[PDB]
RNA sequence: AUCGAGAGGA
C-alpha cells in the first residue's frame, strides 16, 4: 500500500466472501483478526479461572 | 525438629543406590555445621569466625 | 513572539545565562563559568507555545519526494515551478496529530517546493 | 555505593561518616575511631565517595 | 521478452522450483552451522586473549588456528574409524568431529633465550555436527549413496544427533543489537527513554548495554546516561566531558545538529545546567570513576577505571581502540538527539514487535555463545594446570593441561538437555533451545526445523507479543502457531523466508570511502545538518551529501554481486536522513523480484534458461545474480513498494502506486510448511487454518523412508497413504507427493443416524477392513547391562525362578539364551522381551527385566544388540502393533475439522448413490456453519472434478483461474450435479434420502491420538511413596486426580459422602494415635496394646483418628516447622 | 476541570523595565492605561515581566473572562503576585503578570509553572472529561 | 462502501471534516469510516440473506 | 524411582 492510505482495503476490509476467497492482503489482515481471538481465547482462561 | 523418616522417604533407586530427600540432606548441612560451629563455640574461636 | 535560542560565551563557549543590571536597570546575558557579559537585543528570555502553532512545512525536507511509497498525484502543480505532478502524505507526528491535513511536495529535482491546500 | 568507609588513618572498616552540609557547599568526613577529620568543598552532585575520594587524594598529597 | 500474464502463472512458479532447488527447507539451519565452524570457532579462539604465565621462565600459550576433521568414533582399542549418522542413531553415539588447535608456546626467560614450540593440531574438544552440513558424512552425497547409508534422501538433515537422540536448535528471537530503540514506559519516572545494546561485530564479548534516559517531570527534562560498569546513573553532560568536549558548545554540536532549531536547544537545556559544576575532563573522568571500582581508590586509578569503562566498556561497536573519543561523542549524541526527537514527538517510538527490530538467534550463532563459554573456561583451567608446575618451578605438559571435557561435555550437555548455558547454571539457563526432533510425520520434522521461538515467557499475559505484526508478512507464516499457552510466541518461517548468516562489513566501508562518503572524525558538527548520516550495522561511520545515487550505487553493486552480498540490507529512511546498513546475522528476509519503471526485470529469457535448469546449470543463483531478484529484509520493506502481482504494474483507469520497486514472486509464499498444505484456506475462516497447521504435524504417513532401519520410541506408519487429489504448489517443495500424511476419502456431509454429531464422524467399517487408514505403530525399548563396578552387575540373560528373586509371576519363555526375545514373537500386554539380572550385594542376582509398556499387544519387529559408547551391551526391541481405525480415533481433513469416530457402518449400512458408491466417512453438517470452513467444500467439489477428469486439482490459495463457477461447470460435464450433491439411498432401507446430500473425495488425516492409548481405569493400583495416593499416568496406572474444582463442585451438589469418598475413602485412608491431652500424635503399639504419649507421660488416654495420610504427613511437616497443630478430640 | 494551560495559547518571559514604554509594541495600550494612575505602585514592580497569550476561543468554551483568572490568580498567589489586563474585545486575549512586591527570571518560571499546572480556574478537581447526552436507553 | 469511504477522506484531506463533541478529529475519521463499512456489511448481509 | 525440561491434547 501507499502510505497514509486509509482506505477500506488498506486498513483490513475484506470485500470478499469465503466462497469467493480472499485476497493476500485480505488473507493476512483476516489471520491478524483471528490471532486476536486465539490470543483472546488462550489469555483469559488463567485470570478468569483464579 | 528433625521429622521421621516417611515425611523424608529415602527412595531406592533401579539398584541399589538409596537416594535421599531434599529434606534429608539439609539435615545433614545444619547438621555439619551445627557440630562444627559446636566445637568453634566450646573452644577458643574468634568471635567474627562464631558469628 | 517567536522562541529564544540559547547564546554561548565567547571566552569559554558555555551558555549565558540571563541577569539583570540594577544600575542600568538593561537586561544582560553573563556566564556563570567565566567573567563574560553582553547586552541583550531580545529583552524575551522564555516562551512556552502551549498551542505549538507549529507551521510543519518547516519539519518537511524535499527529499522525501523521492520516496517510491509515497503517494503522488497530478491535480496539484506546483506554484514555484508548475512541475504537475506532486507527493502528498500527511502531518503523522505529535501535536499534529490531530488533522489529518495533507502537505504536497513537487518531485521535480531541485525545486523542492512544499505546501498544502 | 556505600556511605560508610574504611579510614586511611586507622584502617577500620566503616569507621568513617561523611556529613554534606550543601547550605555551605562543604562536605566533612570523620573517622569515629581515630578521630581524624578532613573539610572539602562539595557541589550539589557530590556524593559521599566524592567526599571520602577527596580525603584519599589530600592524604597522597600531603604525603609526598 | 516480456512475461505475459498467461505464462506468468507458471513462469512465477518455475522461479520458485529453481529456489527450492538451490536452497531447501533447512538451508538457514545450514548456513548457520556453516557459518560457525568456518569463522565463529576460529573467531572465538583468536579473540581469546594469550595466557601468559610465569613465576623468571614465561609462557604465552597463543591459539592460532582450528581444524575440524570428519566425526570419526574411537572403540575401546581406540582406532578412529567414520562413523555414519545412522550407526550413531542405533548406538546411541554423539555425532560429533573431533577439533584440534595449533597452540605455540614460546620460552622466554632472559638473555633473549627465546625459542617456540609448537603443538600442531592439538586435541581440544568435540564438536556436535549437525547432518548435512558441510561437515557431515552425508555431503554431497547422491539419493545412491545416502540410501546405501541407510539414510533417506528426503531427510532435510538439519539437526544434531546426541547420544542417539536428534535435537533441533530452535531458533530464538531477540531484540536487535547496536540500534538506538526510543520507547516510553507509561508506568515510570521517565517520559523517554533510549538504549542501545552495543556489540562489536566480531564475536569477543557479550552485547553491552549503554541507556541514555529522560528524567520524569528547575523541573525541566534532565538527560542521564546508565554506563556499564558504573554503580549510579550519570548525566549526560559529565559522560560528553569525560570524553573531551569541555565546552557547552562543543557537546551540542555533537548533540544538536541544527542549532536553528529553539525547541531542541531548550529541551537539553536542563542537562548543561545539571552538569555545570564539572567544566574540564579530568573532574568527569574523576566524578565517573568514584562510582564504581571501590569506594577507596587513588585519584590516578580511579582516573584509569573511568578511561578504560569509557573506551572499552561503552558502546564497543563504535570502537574499543584508542583515539576514538569523537567516534564515541558522535554516537552518544546521536543517542541523545534520537531521545530528543522522541521526546519532542518529531520521531516515533520504536516498536518492539517490528521485525526490522529484531534478529533470529540460529544454531551457528547459539553454538558461538557456548563455545565462547566452554573455550573461556578451558582456558582458565590451562592457566590452573600450568600455574601449580610453574609454582613449583617443575615443567608442565600442555596435553595434560587440557582437559577437552570441557568443550564436548559443555556442547553435548546444553542440545541434550536444552538447557542453554552451563551446566552448573542449571536455573539461570534458558530451556527449551534444543529441542528432540519431531518425527511423528514428514511436516512435522520440516516445521520443527524451521521452527523460531520468541522467549517472551509463556506466563506473560500481555497479548502484544502474541499478535501477528503486520512485519510477519513473507516472514512468518500467518497461520502455523500452537494454539495453546504458547500462541503467537512459537512462529514458523515462510517458505520463501531465508535467515541472513552474517557477513563482513569491510568491503562495505572500504567503497564508502572511495565514493563521496567522509568519515566522522574528519568532519565538523555543522555539516551534519543537511548531511545524511550513514550507519553500517549501527555504527554512525561518517556521512554524505547526496544519498539518492549512494543508494542507486549501492543497490546496483549488490545486485551485480559486487563487494556487497545478497543478504546485506541497505535502508534509506529519507524523512530522516539516515542511510542504515546491515551485514550481520539472524535478519530474517525474503526474495522479491526486482521492477524496472513499470515493469519487472525477471524477462521471458530468465525463465526460459529456469526450464531446462537441469541441463545448463542456470540456477536460482544466477537469477540473483542477473539484477532480477533481491532479498529484502523486514526493515527494508519499510522502504520498498511491492505489487502483488505483476497486473499491480499494469497501466490501470486510475493508477494505485505508478511507482513499483520490488514484486511477489508468489503470494503464496507467505504461508509456512504446514499452511502450505491446506487447498484453499483463503475460503476458511482463519483460526481452522490455524487449527490445521498444527494438526497436520500429527497427522500420519511415513515420516521418513528409511523407517525400517530406525528405532524410535514411537512411531506411526500408514499403510497406504495417498497424495491429495486437491493439493497446493507449493506441496512439489514439501515433498508432501511422496511423503503423504493422509488418505483420499469419499466424504458425505450428512446427518446419518445421529453418530457424528458434535465434531464427530461415521467411518465405512468395510473400507477399514479394505485397509482403509489402518497404520502400523512402532514402540522401540532401550536396554543395557552395566557392569559399573564389582559391588553390582547387570547382564542379559534368561532368569529363573531358583536364583532371581524379583520376578515376576509372568512367563520368560519368550526369551531367549541370551536374554532377549526374538523378532517374530507374538507378545501381549506385561510381557518381558529383556530379560536381564542384577547380581546381589532369589540369591546373588535380582531380577531387573524389561516389560512392555502395558496393554499393548504387539509383535516384535526387530531386535538389535550393539555396545553404547563405554562399551557395555546394548539392546534395542522395535514390538510391532497394528492399528486398525476404531470408535474413538481422532481423524482430520486440511480445514481445522477434526472429530473423533462415532461408528461404523458396514457397507451395506452406509447410504449409497445410484452408482453404488458409499461414503468412507460422513461428517455432520453442523461442523460447517459456524466453523466457515468453505476450503472444504470447495476441495470436496474440486476433488470430484479431480477423481472423475484424472486430475490432481490446483487449491493454491490465492488464484483467480481457480473458482467454484468453474469448478462446478467442470463438474457438470461428467454427469453430476454441479455443486456435488447426489441423491443417495438409506442403506438400512434403500428409500432415496429427501435431502441430495454434499459428497466427495476430501484428503483426510489420521491423527496420532487413538482412543487405546488413552483409555485408562483403576481399582486399588499402586499409591506414591510420600503421600500415600494413587499414582499419576496411565503408565503408572495411576489415578485420577479429583480436583479442587471437583471438590467445589461437589459442595454445591451438596455431596458430602461422596465427597468423603474421593477425597479421604478413595485416595489415602489412614489412622493416627492422638494423645488427648496436647493433641500430638502419639505412640501406639498395637499388637502389644501399648499406646503412650512420651510428652505427656501418658498411657491411658489416647485416642484413635481417622485421617487422610496427606493431612498427617502435613501435620508432621508443620511440627518439622515448629508449629503445633494439635488435634483435640474434645 | 480547566487549569489555566487547558486556555493558555503561549507564555513568555521578558525583561520590562519601565511598565510605561513596554517591550511589546501591541501591549502598551492598555498598560499604560493601568499605571498613571497609583493603584499600584510602579516601585514596588519588579523589573521581570511575566506575559500570558489566551486564546479567545477557549475562553468563550467555558464562558470565562480574564476577570475570573485574575481573580484566581490574586487569590491564590494574593497580593504578592500583581496581575493587569485588557478588556475581552482586542483580538488578542493577554494577560502580564509581572511580579510586584534563585533570580526573578528563575523565580518567575517555577511561578509560571506552578500557574499552569495547579491553579484551578474552575469545576473540580480530579474530575478531567465530561460528556453530556441524551440516553436513547 | 468504498467509494463513500474515498468521499471521507478527502473531506479529511481537505480540512473539510470537523470533529463531533467527545472525539477528536482522527477518531471521528475512523468512526465515520467504521459506519459506513458496517453499514456495507450490514446490506450486504440482508442481501445475502434475503 | 525422583526431579526437571520439552512437546502435545481438551
Ligand atoms: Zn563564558
Ligand atoms: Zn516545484
Ligand atoms: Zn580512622
Ligand atoms: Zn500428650
Amino acid at each position: 500500500f501507499i502510505k497514509d492510505d486509509y482506505g477500506p482495503e488498506s486498513r483490513g476490509f475484506v470485500e470478499n466472501s469465503y466462497l469467493a476467497g480472499l485476497t493476500p492482503t485480505e488473507f493476512f489482515f483476516h489471520a491478524m483478526g483471528g490471532r486476536e481471538g486465539l490470543i483472546d481465547t488462550a489469555v483469559k482462561t488463567a485470570e478468569t479461572g483464579y | 525438629p528433625v521429622p521421621p523418616l516417611s515425611v523424608r522417604p529415602a527412595v531406592v533407586m533401579q539398584g541399589s543406590a538409596r537416594n535421599q530427600d531434599d529434606l534429608t540432606h539439609k539435615l545433614a548441612d545444619i547438621v555439619k555445621i551445627n557440630n562444627q560451629l559446636r566445637r568453634n563455640e566450646q573452644n577458643g574461636a574468634a568471635a567474627h569466625v562464631i558469628a | 513572539p517567536g522562541f529564544v535560542g540559547i547564546r554561548f560565551c565567547q571566552e569559554c563557549n558555555n551558555m549565558l545565562y540571563p541577569k539583570e543590571d540594577k544600575e542600568n536597570r538593561i537586561l544582560l546575558y553573563a556566564c556563570r563559568n567565566c567573567d563574560y557579559q553582553q547586552e541583550a537585543d531580545n529583552s524575551c528570555i522564555y516562551v512556552n507555545k502551549i498551542t505549538h502553532e507549529v507551521d510543519e512545512l518547516t519539519q518537511i525536507i524535499a527529499d522525501v519526494s523521492q520516496d517510491p511509497t509515497l503517494p503522488r498525484t497530478e491535480d496539484h502543480p506546483c506554484q514555484k515551478c508548475g512541475h504537475k505532478e506532486a507527493v502528498f502524505f500527511q502531518s503523522h507526528s505529535a501535536r499534529a496529530e490531530d488533522a489529518m491535513r495533507l502537505y504536497y511536495v513537487c518531485t521535480a529535482p531541485h525545486c523542492g517546493h512544499r505546501w498544502t491546500e | 555505593l556505600e556511605t560508610q568507609f574504611t579510614c586511611p588513618f586507622c584502617n577500620h572498616e566503616k569507621s568513617c561518616d561523611v556529613k554534606m552540609d550543601r547550605a555551605r557547599n562543604t562536605g566533612v568526613i570523620s573517622c569515629t575511631v581515630c578521630l581524624e577529620e578532613f573539610q572539602t568543598p562539595i557541589t550539589y552532585l557530590s556524593e559521599p565517595v566524592d567526599v571520602y575520594s577527596d580525603w584519599i587524594d589530600a592524604c597522597e598529597a600531603a604525603n609526598q | 521478452d516480456e512475461i505475459t500474464p498467461d505464462l506468468w502463472q507458471e513462469a512465477c512458479w518455475i522461479v520458485i522450483s529453481s529456489y527450492f532447488d538451490e536452497k531447501g527447507l533447512v538451508r538457514q539451519q545450514l548456513d548457520s552451522f556453516d557459518e560457525f565452524i568456518q569463522m565463529s570457532v576460529q573467531r572465538i579462539v583468536e579473540d581469546a586473549p594469550p595466557i601468559d604465565l610465569q613465576a623468571p621462565p614465561r609462557y604465552l600459550l597463543k591459539f592460532e588456528q582450528i581444524y575440524l576433521s570428519k566425526p570419526t568414533h574411537w572403540e575401546r582399542d581406540g582406532a578412529p574409524s567414520p562413523m555414519m549418522p545412522n550407526e550413531a542413531r542405533l548406538r546411541n553415539l554423539t555425532y560429533s568431529a573431533p577439533l584440534y588447535v595449533d597452540i605455540t608456546k614460546t620460552v622466554i626467560k632472559e638473555g633473549e633465550e627465546q625459542l617456540q614450540t609448537q603443538h600442531q593440531k592439538t586435541f581440544i574438544g568435540k564438536i556436535p555436527i549437525m547432518l548435512r552440513s558441510t561437515y557431515c558424512l552425508l555431503n554431497g552425497l547422491t539419493d545412491r549413496d545416502l540410501c546405501e547409508l541407510n539414510e533417506c534422501p528426503l531427510d532435510p538433515g538439519g539437526y544434531f544427533i546426541i547420544n542417539g537422540s536428534e535435537k533441533v536448535l530452535i531458533a530464538q528471537e531477540k531484540m536487535a543489537t547496536n540500534t538506538v530503540y526510543v520507547f516510553a514506559k507509561k508506568d515510570s519516572k521517565y517520559a523517554y527513554t533510549g538504549e542501545c545494546r552495543s556489540c562489536l561485530e566480531n564475536s569477543s564479548r557479550p552485547t553491552s548495554t549503554i541507556w541514555v534516559s529522560m528524567l520524569a517531570r528547575a523541573i525541566g527534562q534532565r538527560i542521564v546516561a546508565t554506563l556499564p560498569y558504573i554503580k549510579q546513573e550519570v548525566p549526560i553532560i559529565i559522560v560528553f566531558r569525560a570524553l573531551g568536549f569541555v565546552s557547552d558548545r562543543d557537546i551540542l554540536e555533537h548533540i544538536i545538529y541544527d542549532f536553528e532549531d529553539p525547541e531542541m536547544m531548550e529541551m537539553v537545556k536542563p542537562s548543561l545546567d545539571e552538569a555545570f559544576v564539572i567544566q574540564e575532563q579530568n573532574v568527569a573522568l574523576n566524578f565517573i570513576g568514584s562510582r564504581g571500582a571501590k569506594p577507596g581508590v587513588t585519584k590516578e586509578k580511579r582516573i584509569k577505571y573511568a578511561k578504560e569503562v569509557l573506551q572499552k566498556e561503552m558502546l564497543p561497536h563504535v570502537g574499543v581502540s584508542d583515539f576514538c573519543e569523537t567516534k564515541k561523542a558522535y554516537f552518544l549524541g546521536y543517542m541523545v538527539h534520537r531521545l530528543l526527537l522522541a521526546a519532542l514527538g518529531r520521531r516515533e517510538l520504536d516498536d518492539r514487535d517490528h521485525y526490522g527490530n529484531k534478529r533470529l538467534d540460529l544454531a551457528g550463532p547459539l553454538l558461538a555463545f557456548l563455545f565462547r563459554g566452554m573455550f573461556k573456561n578451558l582456558l582458565k583451567e590451562v592457566r590452573i594446570y600450568a600455574q601449580k608446575f610453574i609454582d613449583r618451578g617443575k615443567d608442565f605438559n600442555l596435553e595434560l593441561a587440557i582437559k577437552t571435557r570441557i568443550i564436548s561435555d559443555g556442547l553435548k550437555y546444553s542440545l541434550a538437555t536444552g538447557n542453554w548455558g552451563d551446566q552448573k547454571k542449571a536455573h539461570q539457563a534458558r530451556a527449551g533451545v534444543s529441542q528432540v526432533l519431531n518425527r511423528l510425520t514428514f511436516a512435522s520434522t520440516l516445521s520443527h526445523l524451521r521452527r523460531l521461538n520468541s522467549p517472551i515467557g509463556r506466563d506473560g499475559k500481555l497479548a502484544k507479543p502474541r499478535q501477528l505484526h503486520n512485519t510477519l508478512w513473507g516472514m512468518v507464516c500467518p497461520a502455523e502457531t500452537p494454539e495453546g499457552h504458547a500462541v503467537g510466541l512459537v512462529k514458523n518461517l515462510a517458505l520463501m523466508a531465508y535467515i541472513s548468516v552474517g557477513s563482513q562489513p569491510s568491503p562495505i566501508l572500504e567503497f564508502l570511502e572511495e565514493w563521496s562518503m567522509e568519515n566522522l572524525e574528519e568532519i565538523s558538527p555543522a555539516a551534519i545538518a543537511d548531511a545524511t548520516k550513514i550507519f553500517v550495522n549501527g555504527c554512525w561511520v561518517g556521512i554524505h551529501k547526496d544519498p539518492e545515487q549512494l543508494m542507486n550505487t549501492l543497490r546496483k553493486l549488490r545486485r551485480q554481486m559486487d563487494i556487497i552480498v545478497s543478504e546485506v540490507s541497505m535502508i534509506r529512511d529519507i524523512r530522516e536522513r539516515e542511510i542504515r546498513i546491515y551485514t550481520d546475522a539472524g535478519r530474517i528476509c525474503r526474495p522479491l523480484l526486482i521492477v524496472e519503471k513499470q515493469k519487472l526485470l525477471l524477462k521471458k529469457r530468465h525463465i526460459d534458461q529456469l526450464k531446462e535448469r537441469e541441463y545448463n546449470n542456470y540456477s536460482w543463483q544466477d537469477l540473483v545474480a542477473s539484477g532480477v531478484v533481491e532479498y529484502i529484509d523486514t526493515l527494508e520493506e519499510e522502504t520498498v513498494m511491492l505489487a502483488m502481482t505483476p497486473d499491480d504494474l499494469q497501466e490501470k483507469e486510475v493508477a494505485y502506486c505508478s511507482t513499483y520497486t520490488h514484486c511477489e514472486i508468489h503470494p503464496s509464499m507467505i504461508l509456512g510448511v504446514c499452511a502450505s498444505i491446506i487447498p484453499f484456506p483463503d475460503h476458511n475462516q482463519s483460526p481452522r487454518n490455524t487449527y490445521q497447521s498444527a494438526m497436520g504435524k500429527q497427522a500420519m504417513g511415513v515420516y521418513i523412508t528409511n523407517f525400517h532401519v530406525r528405532m524410535d520410541t514411537l512411531a506411526h506408519v500408514l499403510y497406504y497413504p495417498q497424495k491429495p487429489l486437491v493439493t497446493t504448489r507449493s506441496m512439489e517443495y514439501l515433498r508432501f507427493r511422496e511423503l503423504p500424511a493422509g488418505i483420499n476419502s469419499i466424504v458425505a456431509i450428512a446427518s446419518y443416524t445421529g453418530y457424528n454429531q458434535e465434531d464427530s464422524v461415521i467411518m465405512n467399517r468395510s473400507a477399514v477392513d479394505r485397509g482403509f487408514f489402518r497404520s502400523v505403530f512402532y514402540r522401540s525399548y532401550k536396554e543395557q547391562e552395566s557392569k559399573k563396578g564389582f559391588d553390582q552387575e547387570e547382564v542379559f540373560e534368561k532368569p529363573t525362578r531358583e536364583t532371581c528373586q524379583g520376578m515376576r509371576h509372568a512367563i520368560y519363555d519368550k526369551l531367549d539364551d541370551d536374554g532377549l526375545i526374538a523378532p517374530g514373537v507374538r507378545v501381549s500386554g506385561d510381557d518381558v522381551i529383556i530379560g536381564k539380572t542384577v547380581t546381589l550385594p532369589r540369591y546373588t542376582k535380582r531380577d531387573c527385566s524389561t516389560f512392555l509398556r502395558t496393554s499393548e499387544t504387539g509383535i516384535v519387529d526387530q531386535v538389535m544388540v550393539t555396545l553404547n559408547q563405554e562399551g557395555y551391551k546394548f539392546c534395542k526391541i522395535r514390538v510391532r502393533s497394528v492399528r486398525i481405525p476404531q470408535i474413538g480415533d481422532k481423524f482430520a481433513s486440511r480445514h481445522g475439522q477434526k472429530g473423533t469416530c462415532g461408528i461404523q457402518y458396514r457397507q451395506e449400512d452406509m447410504p449409497f448413490t445410484c452408482e453404488g458408491i458409499t461414503p468412507d466417512i460422513i461428517i455432520n453438517p453442523h461442523a460447517i456453519p459456524s466453523r466457515m470452513t468453505i476450503g472444504h467444500l470447495i476441495e470436496c467439489l474440486q476433488g470430484k472434478v479431480s477423481a472423475n477428469k484424472g486430475e490432481i486439482g490446483d487449491a493454491t490459495p490465492f488464484n483467480d483461474a481457480v473458482n467454484v463457477q468453474k469448478i462446478s461447470n467442470l463438474l457438470s460435464d461428467y454427469g453430476y450435479h454441479l455443486r456435488g450433491n447426489e441423491v443417495l439411498y438409506n442403506g438400512f432401507t434403500g428409500r432415496k434420502i429427501t435431502s441430495q446430500i454434499f459428497i466427495g473425495p476430501t484428503y483426510y488425516q489420521r491423527l496420532k491420538h487413538m482412543v487405546d492409548d488413552k483409555i485408562h481405569s483403576r481399582a486399588r493400583g499402586p499409591i506414591q511413596i510420600l503421600n500415600r495416593q494413587p499414582m499419576e499416568g496411565r503408565s503408572r496406572d495411576g489415578g485420577l486426580r479429583f480436583g479442587e474444582m471437583e471438590r467445589d463442585c461437589q459442595i454445591a451438589h451438596g455431596a458430602a459422602q461422596f465427597l468423603r469418598e474421593r477425597l479421604f475413602e478413595a485416595s489415602d485412608p489412614y489412622q493416627v494415635h492422638v494423645c488427648n491431652l496436647c493433641g500430638i500424635m502419639a505412640i501406639a503399639n498395637t499388637r502389644t496394646h501399648t499406646y503412650e504419649c512420651r510428652g505427656c507421660r501418658n498411657k491411658t488416654q489416647i485416642s484413635l483418628v481417622r485421617m487422610p495420610y496427606a493431612c498427617k504427613l502435613l501435620f508432621q511437616e508443620l511440627m518439622s516447622m515448629s508449629i503445633a497443630p494439635r488435634m483435640m478430640s474434645v | 476541570h480547566t487549569t489555566l494551560r487547558k486556555v493558555t495559547a503561549n507564555t513568555a518571559i521578558y525583561y520590562d523595565p519601565n511598565p510605561q514604554s513596554t517591550v511589546v509594541a501591541e501591549d502598551q495600550e492598555w498598560v499604560n492605561v493601568y499605571y498613571e494612575m497609583p493603584d499600584f505602585d510602579v516601585a514596588r514592580i519588579s523589573p521581570w515581566l511575566l506575559r500570558v497569550e489566551l486564546d479567545r476561543k477557549h475562553m468563550t468554551d467555558r464562558k470565562l473572562t480574564m476577570e475570573q483568572i485574575a481573580e484566581k490568580i490574586n487569590a491564590g498567589f494574593g497580593d504578592d503576585l500583581n496581575c493587569i489586563f485588557n478588556d475581552d474585545n482586542a483580538e488578542k486575549l493577554v494577560l502580564r503578570i509581572r511580579i510586584m512586591n534563585m533570580d526573578d527570571d528563575v523565580f518567575l518560571r517555577c511561578i509560571e509553572s506552578n500557574m499552569l499546572t495547579d491553579m484551578t480556574l474552575q469545576g473540580i478537581e480530579q474530575i478531567s472529561k465530561v460528556y453530556m447526552h441524551l440516553p436513547q436507553t | 462502501a468504498k467509494q463513500d469511504v474515498i468521499e471521507v477522506i478527502e473531506k479529511a484531506h481537505n480540512n473539510e471534516l470537523e470533529p463531533t463533541p467527545g472525539n477528536t478529529l482522527r477518531q471521528t475519521f475512523e468512526n465515520q469510516v467504521n459506519r459506513i463499512l458496517n453499514d456495507a456489511r450490514d446490506k450486504t448481509g440482508s442481501s445475502a440473506q434475503k
